[PDB]
């Protein structure tokens, strides 16, 4: 299984982003999938997953901002960044702890980055 | 089966 | 963007020895850069990278021993190798996570690999 | 150094068929060799490769049925590909990390590819 | 300005 | 020497 972002670039503040995150290969199952925040210099730092529950859960920071979503027949997400500003821009990678189709063993994958700039 | 994030 | 490395070769333990990686092709950005390593049997680790920070992160196995540095212009990172004992022979790969030109998706790029022999 | 596929073809569910990789020239030590495939519309994916520990890794989707082998003295490699099933058609290409026994630098190296076809 | 690895 | 695959 693999990962590959799409969306992402440059805009100045209460500017929008969209950020495809595809899977290929197969899927049974999902355990969390979302993105996470790096800051240069700083912990990177969790900011949409959902969880299996359903029960999505956004960092503080998130606000009705980013608005998380999916494409389960395309195993495909999407995060809708609207009201970007400069004080939250950072390197942007998907995430995923998924069940391949013939394992019970779950797998963490990781995006190569998203730039997001303002 | 709901929908792969949930059967 | 492609990378090659040069230097490596064979040493003596307690000697020294320079890697070199310049990148061909246009670069806007870095978010990490530098090298990891594989001895034959063994799983590919972490010796010393650079991040978009400006931080530069050691593996513990390597004591001051290692030195990183870089020429942006000439688009090359270097690492100093010294004090070199035989438990450091491995494949050596050049590594980055890099934004070309115009994209906006990081990729990774891998080194070939250079080899590091410390014997007798 | 140049390598040459042989083997390939068509076959039908259930059946055999044997790919061989034949290199030219000068090497000192291989740091990898074996095979890649590639569907139309699809990504490269690693069929069965070892490394210089002598540890031979095959891809999850393989399940026993494919069987690696080397012949060092005639340069080759071997894949023994048995029960086969649709799902493995595709273009496969040999592949090597070598050190070419002049320097220390690893160079990659791809066969053509050879097509292998399971219908009906 | 420093040096692209960040200004 | 064992065999180039690795002595």
């Amino acid at each position: 299984v693999t990962l590959k972002e799409s969306g992402g670039g440059l805009v100045q503040p209460g500017g929008s982003l969209r950020l495809s995150c595809a899977a290929s290969g197969g899927i049974s199952r999902v355990n969390v999938a979302g993105w996470y925040r790096q800051a240069p210099g700083q912990q990177r730092e969790m900011v949409a997953v959902i969880r299996s529950g359903g029960r999505i859960n956004y960092a503080d920071f998130v606000k009705g901002r980013f608005t998380f979503s999916r494409d389960d027949a395309k195993q495909t997400i999407y995060l809708q960044m609207d009201n970007l500003k400069s004080e939250d821009t950072a390197v942007y990678y998907c995430y995923g702890s998924l069940l391949e189709t013939g394992t019970f063993q779950y797998r963490e994958y990781w995006g190569q980055g998203t730039q997001v700039t303002s | 089966x709901l929908x792969r994030x949930x059967a």
